[PDB]
DNA sequence: GCATCCGTGAGTAGAGAAGCACAATTTAACACTTTTGTCAAG
DNA sequence: CTTGACAAAAGTGTTAAATTGTGCTATACTGGGAGCCGTCACGGATGC
């Protein structure tokens, strides 16, 4: 039931490594990468290309390809058959080294929680950092796996944090930019013994910052609510039953519509066949697009004067008609 | 077309992607600084939809003419916005997620099919322990391993990648054994440390080198960050490397030609490995897996000879192979997913019918578990497998809105969160799976994967629950959506929030008609408004319905003449009033409103107890009907004054109350004298004489010569009721003086106010003759007697009539009431003055058990129990002498006259104002030794006061909790009946019950004729099934009993000439999904035969659950629940499995009762402390009690059959409302009960394809075996079944009712994989999905009925066939 | 048979906590025609 | 009803700054954290 002690238990039951044992599996690594890249020069594919076919070997369990790219591998006579069987050892090296350090970012993850991910959330991004840190590693600098590790698993922590914390993802450098921010108002809270105003937080800030900004980054740096938050003591009321929507036309709105639309043709009835059609044709009351003179002087074969001349004319009696009958005027609001 | 029928299935993987427009890939919402939805993500526009009608993203079309276009370059389609409330996204996982509905609702469905337990299923799936999918020859612990079986992450590796463990050295000593040495377990490696495991040891990092040149050692030293490069032995030319190092300093190159010899090992690594040396290349590499036989390095020449995976040794120049097995093991939904896809449902279905044949009852019980599961997979068609989920259905946008507020903050809901970590999750697993990450690393995130998924669906259903960040909340899931009181069923489908809607506090309305209610006018302009603005536009208030509404919006622009207008559009409409709670449905009732000044709702006093509402705070709520169907349903089925009696009884609900009655009953009365009471003369003229002089008072009853009468009915003949009030009008007589009055052509002696009663009913019905024969004049008018009136005149006159004369009563009660003089003083809570007696003398009788308590005579219980026996009889004395002192000294004392008429108070509660308060009980339970000697006009002491508090304090924890239970209650009731709708007038059925007129009695035993409230109760309005001839009277079959036929059946029965009556019922009722009218036999509402279309089961239901909290609460309340429930009573009664005769056989030690038969001996061990109700040789019946208390329902249904558990349940529920005086039909009890008893469980399969133990409804077998005898196959035998109303309600066929009751998950889950088809036979089903009832007029009974003028009919004929 | 853990349910209204470097992508400021729209001319 | 020509409006192609995405830091550091609690009865299964 806890799957965070069952992790733990799984991640105990690799012995951690000696320096001895460090050494060896990271010297297996890179002469494993280099093994690599002497086969892809003398048999022509893809280094990244040989790479997953030596992993899958090593995991085991395109199938169709990865038995033939293989085969011609084995294929090589024994000089570079040799460089196949280092890549093979350093594939297998480098995934006994990952599994010897899962402690390592455990320690590491533990001081990253509340801060918008689950405990095993950091731990995966950590192992990811993990990861490439084996890749990058150099064991011929003489420094220890923990010492260069340490800034790759902090680094996928933080970068998973600023990418994976918020329902509205913000970019690092935002995210950063917050993170600051936090940081000069707290020092100056403690300083001043009371809330610092935005003039004084964009003044510790620096150089291109004033008040305006900090309350935009502020304003940007605002959390969604949820919709089912409770109000009061009874657990039978949440925020998204005191919300309206705003974006579905109410029954008023939907009928004040249909009663313009019905006033409005009506009104175009008593002007001529051709005069009203340019009306509903130019303000798109037929095909709902507004037309161009030009495009209304394709369908009828007349100028785009001619229309003009004749649209100002039909506006000009619906201007007069509406003048005597005021049927129209309370919809303009 | 229509919809008719609702079906549930299981939606395969493929399934899932034909409904989803697009793949969900990022786990972002919207942009931060644009806020519009992010290309890929949960609000994406290409995926789901665009933000506004006709307009896509980028902004290239905004018209309606590219209706159904996809821009090329934003890639939305161009339509209306509401489909992103429809259109679905799906996720793809990379790795197969099982659903949490098929693995955690017990019993797993899953685990089932696949015969796990839900330890195991719970191991695999979360990636604790491996299932075996393809053994490849691997044998562990000597025993080969077999498919499906489980292993530990220990046992894998063994298998998987072999044995092997290294052991330290300690630092600075050398190794015993040699690299390459084939040690064993136990062996000594070094002095410090032993071998556990055989294999082959090896060194590790041998710190020291001896090199032994040819020509002298050299011993070097090996830094941690060297490596030797040559073995040991090696043999090493002059200058070739053997470490090596970073530097070329530091390399340790030979100076001349030798052997290297390695010693003072890192540690030794024992591995159980075979070695085999190789000289020329190799044909394997490390990591490869060979089988015996597979040739290994030398072309042929050297090859393996046991299982294992290969590691190429560079240096030593040799191949391991540690021996380890290819083994097909794998853990999460992925190898649970492979088990159902390789499952064969049919080779399964086979197995598991002949394991149905074995004789232990477990076996085949466990084996019907299964089989029910797997024919309901091959019925439906669905595939066992999609229980596992590999695309996961993305809810629509709008469905889970991120919507900004006019703060202008965003608000989103949980299931975005939900939804982004299982992207998150699924994200990270594909790039940890590219990368090539361990096997531990993966297993976490599949892990994560399926938790994330279990989350989205059901949060908290196994595990912690996912919260967000800052809070404790968990999210809310979508099984928390559906399922809850706050769940979608219950909050949005079953009810939900209506327009024209308004509430407000309501008054008394005296002037009101019974079909009038009081509308403030500001309520109904709101209420009316889209109506009103048609008038204001008819009318020259307003140019147009836009121009009105502005008019509308600011009150002080509001002319004069839209009040006028509103009037005009409330003509002839009703209204809907409803209060809260709505125990029954005239917690609804419709009125036509009367628009009045202020703001609250003016209500009949009539309709007062019908909704449970009095004038303290209370609140109503208005709804406006719209339609015509609306509205003519409020006006004819709805109204107040068309809803007279109430349905769960047959009695006036619409009656006089409180006021009215006292009115009445204060001018009914007649008062009595004691001036000259039996004083005797001997002419009239001397008796008035007497009276001139003052020595006999008018009403005094006096004997002329010898005849009983009074100087009133001498002094005072009228000639008419109008000369007598005449009198009263001038002062002469009084309302309650009784006089002679010539009424009717008859000489009455009764009193003006008895006559001028009779004339408020007379001119209320307008008949003079008809009104003489419904009144009792000589008796005060009462609850009981205008009860009975009103009743009456319903039958003789109609509703019409009734609703006049109940005006009338309320009209008068309220007048007469006022001009009365009725109040309430300090004295007129008058003291006893035995009062006073009967405390002193309790006071001695309590010196008396004291005195005897310290002479050893009685115990401490005996000496608490004397006492609380010496004041309650105490206390029933007080009672006694505080109404006779009313009685004989204050006929009229305020008191005493409400407690009489009925309208306010009981004997309890004046004992508690005039007598004394009583005994109190402690928090324990325990009485108080000490009663409270005080009343309430005398006033408590501080000792007595807190002494009452505790029952004060424990009645009101009981009405709190009671409720609850008494709402439980109604609903359970509602949806187990709420399909059982009048279908038909007759099903034809001549089953039928008989109603029992005599009840045994054990303090006589003999058969006592019942209550006439109980006969009632089971006798009015039902259909007679056979004919019955009682006192010349010739009663036909099919005859509706009437209230005058009941009550001739009762006098039958006290004349022997009759004992139980046979009446059609529900219980014998064969119509499919509801009754017929005959069986349900009268509308009680309406005192005639019911109406095809009525929803009867819904009528059952709150007839039973309104009264719920009336109950007291094996006693009240309690004693209802289990019985509805079946539950089995912890005080369990034993009954006689057989009939016989018992023998008792008490010892010392135990006790045996023996009820011995012709040829049948049966054992009862009876406990000591048995209250035993037969003596030795009595014939008992089987299923007769043996010991009092409750029966078990279940054991009496195997004992003696469907018929007495039946009789026996809505027996013991009558009961129970029989003693708060509840009057209820015995019809609602019947309906639920039926229900009750709808399943049975199949016993014998015979020649179909039913299972032994399975459970269906009586109906579909008795359907079944017509089939089989029609064609010669043996019919299924089967046994009744009793279950409760829960589980009854449960195992309903339409999974639409039932999921929207309890037990959602449990109720989708096993209906999804039946494939279930609703075929919206009840109401709920319909509610749901907001279609026409059929029940009422809904009904297809009346639905289809057509409407015609002549002129129109013989226009149609004239014009068809001429 | 029995004892135990898990799951289910328990009235209705209303009111209420790293920088930094650099590349890569997007935005916004320009210019540019090119296009409608329009007021003279018949 | 056509010029017609003409300015505003709109479209469009560059180019810049601005915003955003990604990689990388080499003493050594290697198994978490908060809860932990006053209900009661009821199936139903799961084993004993
Ligand atoms: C008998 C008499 C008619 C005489 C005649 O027409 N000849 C009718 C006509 C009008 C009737 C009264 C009013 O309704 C108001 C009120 C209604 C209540 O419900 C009962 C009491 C009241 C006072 C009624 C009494 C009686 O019923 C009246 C006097
Ligand atoms: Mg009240
Ligand atoms: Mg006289
Ligand atoms: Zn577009
Ligand atoms: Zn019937």
């Amino acid at each position: 039931s806890d799957p965070v002690r069952q992790y733990l238990h799984e991640i105990g039951q690799v012995p951690l490594l000696t320096l001895e044992e460090e050494v060896e599996l990271a010297r297996k690594v890179e002469e494993g990468m280099e093994a690599i890249k002497k086969l892809s020069e003398i048999t022509g594919l893809d280094p990244d290309l040989i790479r997953e076919v030596v992993r899958a070997k090593i995991l085991g369990s395109d199938p169709k390809t990865v038995e033939e790219i293989d085969q011609k591998l084995k294929s090589l006579p024994k000089e570079h058959k040799r460089y196949l069987h280092i890549a093979r050892e350093g594939e297998a090296a480098r995934q006994h080294l990952i599994e010897a350090n899962l402690r390592l970012v455990v320690s590491i993850a533990k001081k990253y929680t509340g801060r918008g991910l689950s405990f095993l959330d950091l731990i995966q991004e950590g192992n990811q950092g993990l990861i490439r840190a084996v890749e990058k590693f150099e064991y011929k600098r003489r420094f220890k796996f923990s010492t260069y590790a340490t800034w790759w698993i902090r680094q996928a922590i933080n970068r998973a944090i600023a990418d994976q914390a918020r329902t509205i993802r913000i970019p690092v450098h935002m995210v950063e930019t917050i993170n600051k921010l936090s940081r000069t108002a707290r020092q100056l809270q403690q300083e001043l013994g009371r809330e610092p105003t935005y003039e004084e937080i964009a003044e510790a800030m620096g150089p291109g910052w004033d008040a305006k900004r900090v309350e935009e980054t502020l304003k940007i740096a605002q959390e969604p609510v949820s919709l089912e938050t409770p109000i009061g003591d009874e657990k039978d009321s949440f925020y998204g039953d005191f919300i309206p929507d705003e974006h579905l036309p109410s029954p008023v709105d939907a009928a004040t519509q249909s009663l313009l639309s019905e006033e409005l043709e009506k009104a175009l009835s008593k002007l001529s066949e051709r005069e009203a059609m340019v009306l509903k044709l130019r303000k798109g009351l037929i095909d709902g697009r507004e037309h161009t003179l030009e495009e209304v002087g394709a369908f009828f074969g007349v100028t785009r004067e001619r229309i003009r001349q004749i649209e100002n004319k039909a506006l000009r009696k619906l201007k007069y008609h509406e003048s005597r009958t005021r049927k129209l005027r309370d919809f303009l609001d | 077309k229509e919809v008719r029928k609702v079906r549930i299935a299981l939606a395969s993987p493929e399934k899932i992607r034909s409904w989803s427009y697009g793949e969900v890939e990022k786990p972002e919402t919207i942009n931060y600084r644009t806020l519009k939805p992010e290309r890929d993500g949960l609000f994406d526009e290409r995926i789901f939809g665009p933000i506004k009608d006709y307009e896509c993203a980028c902004g290239k079309y905004k018209r309606q003419r590219f209706e159904g276009k996809v821009c090329e370059r934003c890639g939305v389609e161009v339509t209306k916005s509401i489909v992103r409330r429809y259109r679905m996204g799906h996720i793809e996982l990379a790795t197969p997620a099982a659903h949490i509905w098929f693995v955690k609702d017990v019993p797993s469905k899953i685990g089932t099919l696949l015969d796990l337990s839900a330890t195991e299923l719970e191991q695999v799936l979360y990636f604790s322990k491996y299932i075996v999918l393809d053994p490849k020859g691997a044998i562990l612990n000597g025993v080969p391993v077999e498919k499906r079986q489980l292993l530990t992450d220990e046992e894998y590796r063994e298998l998987r990648y072999g044995k092997q463990e290294t052991y330290p050295l300690p630092p600075g000593v050398d190794a015993l054994v040699k690299d390459g040495e084939e040690v064993v377990k136990g062996q000594e490696l070094a002095p410090g440390v032993v071998s556990r495991l055989d294999g082959v040891a090896l060194y590790r990092f041998p710190r020291r080198v001896r090199v032994e040149y040819v020509k002298e050692p050299k011993d070097y030293r090996v830094q941690p960050h060297m490596n030797v490069v040559v073995p040991e032995g090696a043999r090493v030319e002059a200058g070739d490397k053997i470490v090596a190092a970073i530097d070329p300093e530091e390399e340790v190159i030979a100076e001349a030609e030798g052997v290297v010899h390695l010693h003072e090992p890192a540690s030794i690594l024992v591995v159980k490995a075979r070695v085999y040396p190789f000289e020329d290349d190799v044909e394997v590499s490390t990591g490869d897996r060979v089988a015996p036989g597979d040739v290994l390095a030398d072309g042929g020449k050297v090859k393996s000879d046991v299982y294992g995976r290969v590691e190429v040794d560079l240096v030593r120049n040799v191949v391991r192979v540690v021996e380890s097995y290819d083994i097909d093991a794998r853990m999460g939904a992925e190898a649970i997913q492979q088990l159902l896809k390789e499952l064969d449902l049919e080779a399964l279905e086979k197995e598991l019918l002949e394991e149905m044949k074995h004789p232990s009852r477990a076996r085949r019980a466990k084996a019907r578990k299964r089989l029910e599961v797997v024919r309901a997979f091959l019925d439906s068609g669905n595939r066992p497998e999609w229980m596992i989920l590999e695309a996961v259905p993305v809810l629509p946008p709008d469905l889970r809105p991120m919507v900004q507020v006019d703060g202008g903050r965003f608000a989103t809901s949980d299931l975005n969160d939900l939804y982004r970590r299982l992207i998150n999750r699924n994200n990270r697993l594909k790039k940890l799976l590219a990368q090539g990450a361990p096997e531990i690393i993966i297993r976490n995130e599949k892990r994560m994967l399926q938790e994330a998924v279990d989350a989205l669906l059901d949060n908290g259903r196994r595990g912690a629950p996912v919260t967000n960040p800052g809070s404790d909340r968990p999210l809310r899931s979508l099984t928390d959506i559906l399922s809850g009181k706050q769940g979608r069923f219950r909050q949005n489908l079953l009810g939900k929030r209506v327009d024209y809607s308004g509430r407000s506090v309501i008054v008394v309305g005296p002037q009101l008609k019974l079909h009038q209610c009081g509308l403030p006018k500001r309520m109904a302009l709101e209420l009316f408004k889209p109506f009103l603005l048609k008038k204001m536009e008819e009318k020259g208030i307003a140019p147009n319905v836009k121009a009105a509404r502005r008019m509308l919006e600011r009150q002080r622009d509001i002319k004069d003449e839209v009040w006028d207008a509103l009037e005009e559009v409330i003509h002839g409409k009703v209204v809907l009033l409803n209060r809260a709670p709505t125990l029954h449905r005239l917690g609804i009732q419709a009125f036509q409103p009367v628009l009045v000044e202020g703001q609250s709702i003016q209500l009949h006093p009539l309709v007062c107890e019908a909704f449970n509402a009095d004038f303290d705070g209370d609140q109503m709520a208005v709804h406006v009907p719209l339609s015509s169907f609306a509205q003519a349903e409020a006006r004819i089925q709805m109204l107040s004054a068309h809803n007279l009696l109430s349905p769960a009884s047959g009695e006036p609900l619409a009656k006089p109350s409180r006021d009215i009655i006292l009115g009445l009953y204060y001018i009914t009365q007649v008062r009595k004298e004691k001036k000259g009471a039996g004083l005797e003369f001997a002419t009239p003229e001397e008796a008035l004489a007497a009276h001139e002089r003052g020595e006999v008072a008018l009403n005094a009853p006096i004997k002329v010569a010898g005849r009983e009468t009074s100087v009133g009915r001498l002094k005072y003949v009228f000639a008419n009721p109008d000369e007598a009030l005449l009198a009263v009008a001038h002062g002469i007589v009084d309302l309650q003086d009784v006089v002679t009055v010539r009424y009717m052509g008859k000489r009455l002696e009764t009193s003006p106010g008895r006559i001028l009663f009779a004339r408020i009913v007379a001119e209320a019905v307008e008949d003079e003759k008809v009104a003489w024969e419904l009144i009792q004049l000589d008796v005060p008018q009462e609850k009981n007697s205008l009860k009975d009136l009103v009743y009456q005149a319903f039958l003789r006159l109609g509703m019409e009539k009734t609703a006049r004369l109940l005006d009338a009563l309320k009209y008068y009660g309220f007048t007469f009431s006022t001009t009365s003089g009725i109040t309430i003083g300090i004295d007129d809570a008058v003291i006893p003055e035995e009062k006073k007696q009967y405390l002193e003398e309790a006071d001695r009788k309590l010196l008396q058990i004291e005195q005897a308590y310290e002479m050893g005579f009685l115990t401490d219980r005996e000496r608490y129990d004397q006492i609380l026996q010496l004041w309650t009889e105490t206390t029933e004395k007080v009672t006694q002498a505080v109404f006779k002192n009313f009685e004989e000294n204050y006929p009229f004392n305020p008191l005493y006259v409400m407690a009489q008429s009925g309208a306010r108070g009981n004997p309890q509660q004046i004992r508690q104002l005039c007598g004394l308060r009583g005994l109190m009980q402690k928090p324990s339970g325990e009485t108080f030794e000490v009663p409270v000697r005080s009343s309430f006009r005398e006033g408590l002491t501080v000792l007595e006061y807190f002494i009452s508090s505790h029952g004060a304090r424990k009645g009101g924890a009981d009405t709190a909790l009671r409720t609850a239970d008494s709402g439980y209650l109604t609903r359970k009731l509602v949806d187990v009946t709420h399909e059982i709708v009048v279908r038909e007038a007759d099903c034809g059925t001549t089953n039928y019950i008989s109603v029992p007129l005599f009840q045994p009695d054990e303090v006589t035993r003999s058969l006592r004729l019942r209550k006439r409230a109980d006969i009632e109760a089971g006798l009015y309005g039902r259909v007679l099934a056979r004919e019955v001839e009682v006192l010349g009277v010739r009663l036909e079959e099919g005859r509706y009993l009437s209230m005058d036929d009941v009550h001739l059946l009762i006098k039958a029965a006290e004349a022997g000439e009759i004992q139980e009556v046979p009446v059609r019922s529900p219980l014998t009722c064969q119509t499919r999904y509801g009754v017929c009218q005959k069986c349900y036999g009268y509308d009680l509402s309406m005192a005639r035969p019911v109406s095809i279309g009525e929803a009867v089961g819904i009528v059952a239901a709150q007839s039973i659950g309104e009264p719920g909290t009336q109950l007291t609460m094996t006693q009240g309340l309690p004693r209802v629940i289990e019985l509805f429930e079946a539950r089995r009573p912890k005080a369990k009664a034993v009954i006689s499995e057989i009939d016989g005769v018992v023998r008792i056989e008490e010892t010392e030690e135990k006790l045996s009762v023996f009820v011995e038969s012709e040829g049948f001996s049966k054992e009862y061990k009876l406990p000591k402390e048995a209250r035993l109700l037969v003596k030795d040789g009595d014939y008992v019946e089987a299923g007769q009690p043996l010991t009092r208390g409750a029966i078990d329902p279940h054991q009496l249904l195997e004992a003696k059959g469907p018929e007495a558990v039946e009789r026996y349940l809505v027996e013991e529920i009558q009961k129970v409302y029989r003693a708060q005086g509840v009057k209820l039909h015995d019809k609602h009890i019947e309906i639920v009960v039926r229900q009750m008893m709808k399943y049975v469980e199949v016993t014998d399969p015979g020649d179909s394809r039913l299972l032994e133990g399975q459970v269906l409804e009586k109906w579909d077998v008795e359907a079944l075996n017509e089939r089989l005898i029609a064609e010669g196959k043996t019919p299924v035998a089967w046994k009744p079944l009793l279950m409760g109303v829960t589980k009854s309600a449960l195992s309903t066929k339409s999974w639409l009712s039932a999921a929207s009751f309890q037990n959602t998950t449990h109720v989708l889950t096993e209906a999804a994989i039946a494939g279930k088809k609703d075929e919206l036979i009840g109401l709920k089903e319909n509610v749901i999905l907001g279609r026409l009832i059929p029940a009422g007029t809904g009904s297809d009974f009346v639905r289809f009925t057509q409407v015609v003028d002549q002129k129109t009919l013989k226009a149609i004929e004239e014009a068809r066939k001429e």
